[PDB]
């Protein structure tokens, strides 16, 4: 792990840890999100913490931030679950999903991303003018 | 019905925003309409938030499955 990387993470941690107590509470994190023009729900704040929370005290210490910042978002079987998430939408079974269905899924369901983001995604995906994406190349894009 | 459908949607979207965020000139940034002219303390903030969002979408999807 780099000394550059830890440094910058330390800077990041301070952005949430305003009271200097080395803990991030569910109410401090909501401050920051709401700073960015967001509205979270008390549970949404309580689900995020409970994912980074290995001490169970309810707070985020800097070492659990560091644990979360340095997690294999790409190697820890991240590719198997992201595959099977797409296979919820290939009922045809083909490792292929219509670029149109992709847009409809990325925009109307779940977090509902903006069209410009969906435009960027499809373009940089496996759409080589085949209005199909083979998500095999998609999962690898992100990893 | 089919509770995996939103979790699958959520899993894929959070992972892509996590990845898109590493490009500082991706359109995944123009989404913060209330933040006029984002500064550098914004991106460190967004980047970490987005990671924790991707993780909860990992749990919620597992649960369904
Ligand atoms: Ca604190
Ligand atoms: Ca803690």
């Amino acid at each position: 792990l780099t000394e550059e990387q830890i440094a910058e993470f330390k800077e990041a941690f301070s952005l949430f840890d305003k009271d200097g107590d080395g803990t991030i509470t569910t109410k401090e994190l909501g401050t920051v999100m709401r700073s960015l023009g967001q509205n979270p729900t008390e549970a949404e704040l309580q689900d995020m913490i409970n994912e980074v929370d290995a001490d169970g005290n309810g707070t985020i210490d800097f070492p659990e931030f560091l644990t979360m910042m340095a997690r294999k978002m790409k190697d820890t079987d991240s590719e198997e679950e992201i595959r099977e998430a797409f296979r919820v939408f290939d009922k045809d079974g083909n490792g292929y999903i219509s670029a149109a269905e992709l847009r409809h899924v990325m925009t109307n369901l779940g977090e509902k991303l903006t069209d410009e983001e969906v435009d960027e995604m499809i373009r940089e995906a496996d759409i080589d003018g085949d209005g199909q994406v083979n998500y095999e190349e998609f999962v690898q894009m992100m990893t | 019905f089919n509770r995996q459908i939103p979790a699958a949607a959520s899993l894929i979207q959070t992972a892509w925003r996590c990845y898109a965020a590493e490009n500082p000139d991706s359109s995944t940034w123009k989404i913060y309409i209330r933040i006029s002219q984002l500064r550098e303390h914004h991106r460190a903030t967004i980047k970490v938030i987005r990671r924790m969002q991707y993780f909860v979408a990992k749990k919620k999807f597992q649960q369904a499955r």
